[PDB]
């Protein structure tokens, strides 16, 4: 039995003011550390109310292009850290860390702070328990034979779950261990766009799913565009 | 698993 590898955050709310030193921990079951390159596989997520989640930092420090050098990026192995030198107003939001060295990909609860190349995402959708719905996913500004399509679900909770991902090249795929079942993932590069089928839906299913890619070109990089995520609402009753 | 995915999917 081969376990998923936990991403623990904390602490998981945190009331700041303006100027105050924010530290975040983020701690994983296994080593999320690659003896090979010595680079940790950890990514950092920072996500505002209503909007998916950006790129902040990949491989535990590197900070993605933009991110304000009051950020910070730390630790190794199994115990990770995100400090903010001095939290502004626009650095609220709620924090994830993601476990990127082995599948399946999973992120941790994260820490909410209290005080053209995009993907185009089918329109919200309204179903009953048992039914099934198939969410679409459009690159516009690159060719999606070029990179792996991933599926993140995210229920009114807050926690990212990794839902698995697809080689439009050989439409080889991947998928996180409860969502074997639940998701087909599909692609068709001719259109550019990447599917996703739930079936037997329940109230369980009612979330926000999300779609990204990651580059298979460079050596490495982690999942920085994303769409803007479909509203799948499956209301319990009868 | 992840970084010899990429470099089996590349290669």
């Amino acid at each position: 039995f081969v376990r998923d590898i936990v991403m623990t955050q904390s602490p998981s709310s945190l009331t700041v003011t303006a100027g105050e030193k924010v530290t975040m921990s983020c701690k994983s079951s296994q080593s999320l550390l690659n003896s090979g390159n010595q680079k940790n596989y950890l990514t950092w997520y920072q996500q505002k109310p209503g909007q998916p989640p950006k790129l902040l930092i990949y491989w535990a420090s590197t900070r993605e292009s933009g991110v304000p050098d009051r950020f910070t990026g730390s630790g190794s192995g199994t115990d990770f850290t995100l400090t903010i030198s001095s939290v502004q107003a626009e650095d609220l939001a709620v924090y994830y860390c993601q476990n990127d060295y082995s599948y399946p990909l999973t992120f941790g609860a994260g820490t909410k702070l209290e005080p053209e190349v995009q993907l185009q995402q089918s329109g919200a959708e309204l179903v009953r328990p048992g039914a099934s719905v198939k969410l679409s996913c459009t690159a516009s500004g690159f060719n999606i034979k070029d990179d792996f399509m991933h599926w993140v679900k995210q229920r009114p909770e807050q926690g990212l779950e990794w839902i698995g991902r697809i080689d439009p090249a050989n439409d080889n795929t991947k998928y996180a261990p409860k969502f074997q079942d639940k998701a087909t993932i599909i692609a068709d590069t001719s259109s550019n766009t990447a599917y996703l089928q739930l079936s037997s839906l329940t109230s369980e299913d009612t979330a926000v799913y999300y779609c990204a890619r990651r580059e298979v070109y460079s050596y490495y990089s982690p999942l920085d565009v994303w769409g803007a995520g479909t509203t799948v609402t499956v209301p319990s009753g009868s | 698993v992840v970084q010899e995915a990429l470099d089996k999917a590349r290669e």
